[PDB]
């Protein structure tokens, strides 16, 4: 009952790597498809597979291939990767095709982002800064803010954690990142999230609040050659107490 | 089920004349299902060149097709058009009659 | 113009013997084939040479596409109303969806289904329902109207697509279309006096006997308008002759906008 | 050439009415589809049209008129959680898919008592920023980016304390130079008269 699965959430690729990208749906549906969504267009239709042992090209299928291993599974593959192929890719399926009304129940979406050299990849620096006393005692509340600095690509995920539980509460993430230089186009990223409690909970010496960001980034086989340390996934993190 | 035995008209494509090269057709239609087989005869012979159009799909759900192959008409010949069908116990044959 | 009107077909059968297709599916623009797909080659081809020349290849990559997934959709269609009718061997399974260009500019547009060549469901794009014969077509017949969309896509491409594509292939066609070649036509004796026709195009012609000025129809004999193999079309009718007493008969062809009398002496 | 024209963004207060609209220009005519994409998540069905006329699901309704090429999607009693992008599509005579480039949908919370200020947090020990927030702002207020390349200035950010029913709009600001101060942090952007500054 799970819908549409692919796989994976985020890649960074050098230029002329390979890719799979995978994606299986338990809906029985027997038409399937690979968009690219990219700013300031439409989604644009990579491949598509009209019935199971059928596929075809859709409008922007250079560089790519696709197969429908069987009824439930559709790849998609990058032979050969290029800066171009920066972009969030979506699989979808529809239970047939060819027909009006039918709609697209879509993946949750695989960012990728391909690189000529890996050397402008930086995971964050994360930190978390206690709340103002001004602000407890005019409003007898007490916000908290975690700051994501001078990662790259764009490929990160915040979460904030309160005594052990991850919380959503009194949380907001900055929707899109900040280009810490904005006219270069590798710019490096800052990220912003605040926490806002009441002032008695801040007060209680014994709560934890934590901010983590999951970074995706290179893994074993990506070839580094940098004096600094080799920016793999991880996971950065911060932490403040209550103070009473 | 109701299966349909097929209609059988064999005819000339133009007014027939000895000596004069014509076209012998033979039309099978209204049938159903669509599984059928069709011969021209000379003679009692079996005609080997003989033309047919695809399957064709009636309104009503039958089917129709057309045989046909070029000939020239003398007193002496005739011809004929055999069919089978499962609808048919034995194929069916149905002679030109000019 | 006169009336023109474009239909596609399909047929499914479910046990079928050694190389005849499970599937095809064929259009028709008024008696002219247009288009051809079926289980074997698995690619919609034209059956007229000028859809060939204008509909670019595209067009026919894309629906060789649908057509393969309409081919499994027809099976899987089949296999449950088979199941549903608890029937063993081989059946058939037939669809037939279309409209009509009336010459006075009105339109009609028609979509219906057969099991085993019977009227199985009817739509009625004005109602918006379906029209079951039995209770396997009554059991589809609820399942289809719970997805009200897909009704009233089936509308829109009746009314507006289908019209849209026939007049498109009318212009593509024209020339044969939309041309005329009169019927030669003749009296012969044989008693019956046959009135004979050949050599027309449209194939729509209209053939009757009249007695001193009336028409009595339940003593002619229409024949089928027939196809000759070069284009054109053949027909004819008849009625006996009474031995004892003298008549004028005259046999009346339409066609085309042109009557014609040919009065026997 | 198909073309399928929206709005690239729209601002509407909380409560309030948004009509997105939607053109198309296709060979040919198959139906128009609404999806709801937030940001980075997954497009989601909303709505389907074929025939003209006004469709109604919940808070949202879609309307098409296939002679004039146009469609809207109409969202009612507009709340935060509408915040997203809505995407039209038209299926054209041959079923493709095509695709407008979306509408982005902001909504102002409607803020019952605003309380503007600008707070220095406390520095932390294994940074060398200093971090200010300006934040309790009425929605109709701006928030300029940086002027100044070595001080960083997040966009306005509406969090929801579900507790307390209670939502306020604040954006971040920090440096590390040694003349980065809060009472300046925001001087490139038009801040309320009433703006509480807490002495340093
Ligand atoms: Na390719
Ligand atoms: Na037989």
């Amino acid at each position: 009952n799970a819908g549409v699965t692919q796989t994976p959430k985020f890649q960074v690729l050098k230029t002329g790597q390979s890719m799979t990208l995978q994606c299986a749906q338990d809906m029985n549906h027997n038409s399937m498809y690979w968009y690219r969504q990219d700013p300031g267009m439409g989604l644009r239709l990579i491949y598509y597979s009209a019935s199971e042992g059928t596929t075809d090209k859709g409008e922007v299928p250079n560089g790519y291939n696709v197969s429908r291993l069987n009824k439930r599974e559709f790849s998609l593959r990058l032979e050969s990767a290029a800066p171009s192929q920066t972009s969030v890719y979506f699989c979808a399926s529809s239970v047939w095709t060819g027909e009006g009304s039918g709609e697209l129940f879509f993946g949750e979406g695989s960012r990728l982002t391909v690189l000529e050299d890996l050397k402008n990849v930086f995971p964050p620096e994360v930190a978390v800064f206690e709340p103002s006393e001004a602000e407890i005692s005019h409003t007898q509340k007490a916000t908290l803010v975690c700051l994501a600095t001078g990662f790259y690509p764009d490929h990160v995920e915040l979460s904030w954690w309160v005594n052990g539980k991850e919380v959503h509460s009194g949380v907001c993430t900055d929707p899109q990142p900040l280009k810490e230089q904005p006219a270069l186009n590798d710019s490096r990223y800052a990220l912003s999230s605040r926490l806002r409690v009441s002032a008695t909970f801040w007060q209680n010496p014994r709560n934890h609040f934590r901010c983590q960001v999951q970074f995706y980034g290179l893994s074993e086989n990506d070839e580094w050659t940098q004096d600094r340390a080799k920016p793999v996934t991880q996971i950065v993190s911060a932490e403040a107490w209550g103070r009473a | 089920m109701i299966q349909r035995t097929p209609k059988i008209q064999v005819y000339s494509r133009h007014p027939a004349e000895n000596g004069k090269s014509n076209f012998l057709n033979c039309y099978v239609s209204g049938f159903h299902p669509s599984d059928i087989e069709v011969d021209l005869l000379k003679n009692g012979e079996r005609i080997e060149k003989v033309e047919h159009s695809d399957l064709s799909f009636s309104k009503d759900w039958s089917f129709y097709l057309l045989y046909y192959t070029e000939f020239t008409p003398t007193e002496k010949d005739e011809y004929a058009c055999r069919v089978n069908h499962v609808t048919l116990s034995q194929p069916k044959i149905v002679k030109w009659d000019r | 113009m006169r009336t023109h009107s474009l239909r596609y077909f399909r047929l499914g059968v479910s046990d079928p013997i050694h190389g005849v297709p499970e599937f095809i599916s064929v259009g028709y623009v008024d008696s002219h084939p247009i288009t051809t797909y079926d289980s074997v080659t698995r690619q919609k081809e034209p059956r007229a040479p000028w859809m060939a020349e204008n509909l670019a290849p595209d067009h026919w990559e894309r629906y060789t596409q649908l057509l393969r997934g309409w081919q499994q959709m027809f099976k899987v269609e089949l296999k449950r109303l088979q199941r549903h009718y608890n029937h063993s061997g081989s059946h058939t399974y037939q669809r037939m969806i279309g409209c009509e260009l009336l010459e006075d500019g009105s339109t009609t547009g028609f979509l219906q289904y057969a099991y085993d060549g019977q009227d199985f469901l009817i739509f009625n794009k004005d109602t918006l329902s379906w029209l079951a014969v039995d209770n396997v077509a009554h059991t589809i017949k609820q399942a289809w109207e719970a997805n009200q969309h897909e009704l009233l896509y089936q509308k829109n491409w009746l009314e507006e697509e289908c019209i849209a594509w026939l007049k498109r292939f009318l212009e593509y066609g024209k020339d044969t279309l939309q041309r005329t070649e009169p019927p030669l036509v003749r009296v012969n004796r044989k008693t019956a006096l046959f009135c004979k026709a050949h050599g027309f195009y449209p194939p729509e012609i209209y053939m009757t006997w009249m007695k001193n000025g009336e028409e009595i129809v339940q003593e002619i004999d229409y024949g089928d308008i027939l196809p000759s193999g070069d284009g054109t079309y053949q027909a004819w009718a008849s009625i006996e002759l009474d031995p004892q007493s003298s008549n004028l008969y005259s046999c009346h062809v339409e066609h085309s906008g042109v009557h014609m009398v040919l009065q026997v002496p | 050439g198909q073309n399928i024209d929206q709005p690239t963004e729209m601002t509407a207060t909380e409560g309030a009415i948004v009509q997105i609209n939607c053109t198309y220009q296709t060979s040919g005519f198959n139906g128009l589809f609404w999806y709801q994409q937030h940001a980075g998540e997954a497009p989601t069905f909303l709505s389907y049209n074929v025939l003209d006329g006004l469709e109604e699901k919940g808070r949202f309704s879609s309307f098409l008129s296939r002679s004039k090429g146009y469609s809207y999607l109409l969202l009612k009693e507009l709340q935060m959680k509408d915040s997203a992008s809505y995407l039209c599509a038209v299926k054209d005579s041959n079923y493709q898919l095509i695709w407008g480039a979306g509408t982005k949908l902001i909504i102002k919370p409607d803020i019952q008592n605003p309380d503007p200020a600008v707070y220095q947090l406390r520095d932390s020990k294994s940074s060398d920023k200093s971090v200010c927030l300006f934040t309790d702002f009425d929605s109709q207020t701006n928030v300029s980016q940086s002027k100044d390349s070595d001080v960083y200035i997040t966009d306005k950010c509406v969090l929801d304390m579900r507790s307390m029913d209670f939502k306020s709009n604040s954006a971040v600001a920090w440096s590390n130079k040694s003349d980065f101060a809060c009472a300046n942090a925001f001087n490139n952007s038009i801040i309320p008269e009433d703006t509480f500054f807490p002495s340093p």
